């Protein structure tokens, strides 16, 4: 099932540990707003691939942090 | 051994040349012989050739590295060198390392 | 060698490793070379990491340039399986849960 | 105005999107982003 003035903030955390890929997500109705949000686990995938680079597919703004 | 230009052929069976220094082996055995370039392929595991069958035999499961370099300058003379010998005729195929 | 470049188990791994001899089915008199093991890789694999890429391996200062060369080897080395081969060299099938 | 640069994954990445009409479609994760090495594709649509 799909994950889905700017009224939508989508927060995603991507982690690769032990060949398992972790996505944590929370969607907040709205510079990033100053607030506290905890991201619930969404799915974990056994990709088992080395990831060194990432790119974003675009058909607004996005924020990337390490 | 790799650095020297003459040792063009450094084929390793069941072993990695990169880790040769890293890996530790109880004993190393060196066998020295001269063969023509055409028959170099014969000296390989599970390979059948006249030299292999009756001169030097390698077992099918063999752990080691074979090093071959051209010896034209050293072994070729205007008169020619006939000292080297090969066993053309033998009653039975030689057992490995015999 | 397999642990470093093929399959790595995490140090904190919880599970069962199941192994049975497969000489009868996975070995042939002609020999089985379908099975492959990666002798050369630049770096040790992280736990549960799979590398399927086939690219020439450069172990020498001179560049391979996508061609076999001295110190340049195909990463995958085919296994040789024979019924004649003694135990310890016979094919073994392992399933890790 | 289109910005879609390749960004190093590093240890991990946090992605926040402010958007209307869900223009952002998804993410691609790979070592070298080519056929030679396996890559991960995530595409999200309605
Ligand atoms: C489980 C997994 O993907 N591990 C990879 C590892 O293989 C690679 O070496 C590193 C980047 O150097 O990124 C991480």
């Amino acid at each position: 099932q799909p994950f889905l003035n700017f009224k939508n903030l989508r927060e995603f955390v991507f982690k690769n540990i032990d060949g398992y890929f972790k996505i944590y997500s929370k969607h907040t109705p709205i510079d990033l707003p100053q607030g506290f949000s905890a991201l619930e686990p969404l799915v974990d995938l056994p990709i088992g691939i080395n990831i060194t680079r990432f790119q974003t597919l675009l058909a607004a703004a996005y924020y990337v942090g390490y | 051994l790799y650095n020297l230009a003459p040792f063009f052929t450094f084929k390793c069976y069941g072993v990695s040349p990169t880790k040769l220094n890293d890996l530790c082996f109880t004993n190393v055995y060196a066998d020295s012989f001269v063969i023509r370039g055409d028959e170099v392929r014969q000296i390989a595991p599970g390979q059948t050739g006249n030299i292999a069958d009756y001169n030097y035999k390698l077992p099918d499961d063999f752990t080691g590295c074979v090093i071959a370099w051209n010896s034209n300058k050293l072994d070729s003379k205007v008169s020619g060198n006939y000292n080297y010998l090969y066993r053309l005729f033998r009653k039975s195929n030689l057992k490995p390392f015999e | 060698n397999i642990a470093d470049y093929n399959y790595k188990l995490p140090d904190d791994f919880t599970g069962c490793v199941i192994a049975w001899n497969s000489n009868k089915l996975d070995s042939k008199v002609s020999g089985n070379y379908n099975y492959l093991y990666r002798l050369f890789r630049k770096s040790n694999l992280k736990p549960f990491e799979r590398d399927i890429s086939t690219e020439i391996y450069q172990a020498g200062n001179k560049p391979c340039n996508g061609v076999a060369g001295f110190n340049c080897y195909f990463p995958l080395r085919s296994y040789s399986f024979r019924p004649t081969y003694g135990v310890g060299h016979q094919p073994y099938r392992v399933v890790v849960l | 105005r289109f910005d879609n640069p390749v960004l190093p994954f590093n240890d991990g990445v946090y992605f926040a999107s402010i958007e209307k009409s869900n223009i952002i479609r998804g993410w691609i994760f790979g070592t070298t982003l080519d056929s030679k090495t396996q890559s991960l594709l995530i595409v999200n649509n309605a």
